[PDB]
């Protein structure tokens, strides 16, 4: 009554033919040796991430989809910034899975594949869309471990991926109805749900004010939606004074760049333009779902860019929290307002790092694509852990720039203290993130613009088209890593 | 913000 | 004719929903004392659950109405009606995927779908004809502003069927949708649309004809041989699964509502409006590219030219004979 | 040793489960019920167009692909103007034939499906892929009829697709291979393999100018890639004095518009701005391999439309052959120059009727996309002769207008007889083929603006993504049967 | 509607 | 021909 998803290696030279996982060979015990004798008539070896469905040869499991899993002993590679047998795992049970799902299949057991936390993530985020508004939906599939060996480590694999595919609904969903006021709903029920060791402060407007937030307030205003400011509170550590880690994310509900107003073509991406906040949330959902034993704090202003008759001008000059006066030349550039009072507030937590996201630029995408997310930090050390969390994850960070040459060219300002854009074309995640270092003084801090891996087409094997949630489990390893030390 |  | 010129032609600032309703409200009832009119409000609108065209009206501050205009014209009042149903954007600047400056005034007659089947039922009215019909006409402004549809919002049809509304200037499909749902209502013999729908007509044909989209090859042969009589020609446009792929191939809903490609505008936008329509006579008549003449049409001085209202005139008037 | 591909249809109310074809119902008594058995052990049943495949059946057959046929009355469909049992088995036999592909099977062996024509266009489009320039290809597959019932009808399916095979490759080839020459020299070798009832004449410049085609060669002028008239004679009809049908091709063998140049974005696709000529010649060439009774000449102006300092300039008056003098204003509207004067020569044959071909305008493509040719003709007779053929072979026409509207447009023009461009953007492939009508007194011409179908994504599903040659069998099943009459 |  |  179940499907069935089993590896199998690619073929050494030393070996007379390719070797099945433990549980394939299991299973192939199992059945009397029919498994190995049908893959041998099916015809050529199963490469990586490829897959093969055969029938009837158990009755408890009439589909069974044996995957490829490459190289048995492929690990970091040095040359892709990865540990490439996780990878390989993850994109071919999550072909696996996809393949039993086609054949409406309502239960799935998954080998581990020598690694159950790979598996379970290949699985959980293989199967995962985004289809709560539509009429016609695929068969909703349970995936569990096959076996009872390796428990621990596949659910580990069902939290990281349970956790991205939380910022990947939080960011799918459309903004009329992922309003600021729903986001901070909803994170809130999660948070509270992973840990009772958590307060959540969903802030008014009023707050806003009362905390001088004017570069924030100056982009909410253009919409008639009301911004909120989401504080999060996760307390891990056994010392209830211990410093917390802060994270910042962006939550732009919806993006028009408002008055400096977008073309008309895909601009219904800006749905996910609170996908700055939806990952540093969801990585701190899942850090409770963990136990992490670390105080950590989350911050996201949410709220819409809109263009109308109350809207942010070109050229008006808004006062951040900190009390540096802004020169708001394009509209369009809303993310960095917002952040630097964010950014400004979470300095008041003491904190020990504060590693903020948001999809930012539109030139980290021309810069970098799909293929890592970027990240400016003025400590390699943060940078070093970042860049070791993401080999495990092979959710990839790539570092880049934070170089005076880039601060010169917001701060060469006509009105203010700060221009909200460079004074030129070139380079403009780079003086994007400048501009935050101007509200910035703590010595551990990291940007990461993730405009680029706002979206998979096909790039990441194992998520399907849509939002991707991205990096959310390497910002989970960070905090994992760092809670051990 | 666009690049421009 | 005229009349729907006028209607079409007027600046939008005089011509809201609430003035085009009231016009074509005195028209009918000088024409028949057999008609009723139901300027309804938004209050309706909700109840209604026209969940689509709403969430075209909610960017303008102007308040929107849907028009529902009664003939009664059978000798049977249990007659099933004909029904009619028209686009009846008062401006459309696109909302926020708003159009470019270059002749935008020409939006104005973005309601030319609701002018031409209000004036012909107007038309079929004073000729008497011995047929019970119904217009249908949503109304409000396409507009930006701090409240406006957002590209990626889903919005609900009153059938139930969820819209991404990728593109907030495909908004004529939006508010048929809920339109043509409410048609069904009727129980009616046929249901006709027309729209000032896409900038793809004009491309395709210009004003040399009207696009012609149906399920029914008995009603497009009889909106041609009525069109001979006119002059005021009709073309047939395909309806054909092919384009109805594109717009049910939806991240988020199911229907999204603008093609997934460049190619056939005018194709997949009718496809969308089949996705409302389960009856087996109808036509969506695609009235872009006849919006204005400039010399084409040589017994029409340059401006909105009100097409093709006489040839459904013709067509009501056959129909009546039969 | 060889893979087959067997149908099954969907399950009518009065019937317990699914019927397969014949073919499908004997191999499944060869292998003593265990087809069935398997297909039942699988899963859900198979709907139109989609496959599954069983391993180990049989000695024979090691991988056996089932494919879902639809509803086996299925006939023509008022509503898409098409025999929609023959598009089922279409597509269903080129997925069948996919599958094999991809397990590297070099044979395969087709249910014929209860219409062995069109399952076997299904197989020959289904597979066919332009990779003459690849180092890695698929493995080649050589399909044939399973059984020997239906061989005729079989043999007709493969003419069909090849002739439309032949457009496609003519179309996907780069334009620096497939240049004026080139194209004529392989037009030339598959007419003459076809029937040695057939001349060919590739006509150079000198010949050109010595027929005083001003217009065609105004537009290859700008390139230094040498222009041809293709001219081909098949003699078919027992009386060599019959007069013959004539067909005219555009071939611009690559467009970059010339002076009034093209922007960047795709402009590759412009190779194949030959698909007039390519579908015309091909359709030439499967007509004599039909051995059709008739005499056919077709036309084929070939040159590139390239920008240099000799090109066409916006404003330039040429002289048409018929003495008309047509102003310039776009050079990107050249393929209606080259035509003009085809168009006339087409005349100098007595012909029976014209029929041109020609990826005309962009237009074209807004209009109708890729779901039909558009059919510009001054003869209901030939419109419906050319739309009952597109019924047979699904690959579907669309009447557009030809009215004196849209002439008047285009004789509007300051300097000379007849616009090369209308006076509006509104309706373009009619304001072109109304420009084409002045060079027409025929009165059975039609002009198929093919711009919209000169690709396939995914629309057609028995055409992989690339040029689409279409539409080759169209033309062919017009000539098939006006030779019966 | 616009293309596009 | 591109329109326009
Ligand atoms: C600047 O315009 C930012 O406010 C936008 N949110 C950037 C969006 C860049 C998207 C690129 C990937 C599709
Ligand atoms: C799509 O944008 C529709 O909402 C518009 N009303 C189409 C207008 C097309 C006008 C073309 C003729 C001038
Ligand atoms: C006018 O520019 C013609 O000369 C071009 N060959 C038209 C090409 C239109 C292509 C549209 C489909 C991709
Ligand atoms: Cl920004
Ligand atoms: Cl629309
Ligand atoms: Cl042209
Ligand atoms: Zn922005
Ligand atoms: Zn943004
Ligand atoms: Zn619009
Ligand atoms: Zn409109
Ligand atoms: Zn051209
Ligand atoms: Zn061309």
């Amino acid at each position: 009554t179940k499907g069935l998803v089993l590896g199998i290696y690619s073929k050494e030279k030393e070996e007379d033919e390719p070797q099945f996982t433990s549980a394939g060979e299991n299973f192939n015990k199992l059945v009397s040796g029919k498994l190995r004798e049908i893959l041998n008539i099916s015809g050529p070896p199963l490469k990586a991430g490829k897959t093969r469905t055969f029938y009837g040869l158990h009755e408890d499991f009439p589909s069974v989809v044996v995957v490829g899993l490459g190289k048995k002993t492929a690990g970091i590679d040095e040359q892709e910034n990865w540990h490439e047998g996780k990878e390989n795992i993850r994109a071919a049970v999550a072909a696996g899975c996809r393949q039993i799902q086609d054949l409406e299949i309502p239960s799935v057991e998954v080998d581990p594949c020598g690694d159950a936390q790979a598996a379970a993530e290949g699985a959980v985020l293989g199967l995962y869309e985004y289809d709560d508004l539509k009429q016609k939906r695929k068969v909703v599939v349970s995936a569990k471990l096959h076996g009872s060996e390796d428990q621990e480590a596949w659910q580990r694999g069902v939290l990281f991926a349970s956790g991205q595919n939380l910022a990947r609904r939080l960011m799918e969903t459309p903004a009329n109805e992922m309003t600021p006021t729903k986001f901070a709903e909803i994170v809130e029920e999660n948070l509270k749900s992973a840990s009772i060791k958590t307060d959540v402060f969903i802030r008014p407007k009023s707050w806003i004010e009362e905390q001088e937030m004017g570069s924030f307030l100056s982009v909410a205003k253009g919409s008639e939606e009301p911004p909120v400011f989401l504080e999060i509170h996760y307390k891990g550590s056994p010392n209830a004074s211990e410093p917390p880690l802060v994270f910042v994310g962006k939550g732009i509900t919806f993006d028009s760049g408002g008055i400096s107003i977008k073309a008309a073509a895909n601009m219904d991406l800006m749905r996910a333009d609170m996908g700055g906040a939806a990952t540093i949330c969801s990585a701190i959902v899942s850090a409770a779902k963990l136990d992490l034993p670390i105080n950590i704090v989350g911050l996201a202003p949410l709220c819409e860019n809109m263009p109308s008759g109350k809207a942010n001008k070109p050229g008006d000059v808004v006062r951040a929290r900190n009390g540096k006066t802004i020169q708001v030349d394009n509209t369009d550039a809303e993310g960095r307002l917002i952040l630097a009072d964010a950014l400004c507030y979470a300095h008041t937590f003491n904190p020990k790092v504060i590693i903020n996201a948001a999809t930012l630029t539109g030139a980290m995408d021309i810069a970098l694509g799909s293929g890592a997310t970027g990240v400016f930090t003025n400590s390699s050390w943060l940078w070093n852990k970042l860049f070791e969390a993401s080999i495990e994850t092979g959710d990839r960070v790539w570092r880049m720039p934070l170089f005076e040459h880039y601060t010169r060219q917001v701060i060469d300002c006509q009105l203010a203290d700060v221009n909200n854009i460079g004074k030129y074309r070139s380079a403009g995640a780079c003086t994007a993130a400048a501009f935050l270092k101007e509200f910035v003084t703590h010595p551990k801090w990291a940007h990461l613009d993730i405009a680029g891996v706002m979206t998979n087409k096909d790039e990441v094997p194992y998520l399907r088209k849509g939002m991707a949630g991205r990096p959310t489990r390497t910002l989970i390893e960070f905090l994992f890593r760092f809670s051990q030390e | 913000a666009l690049y421009y």
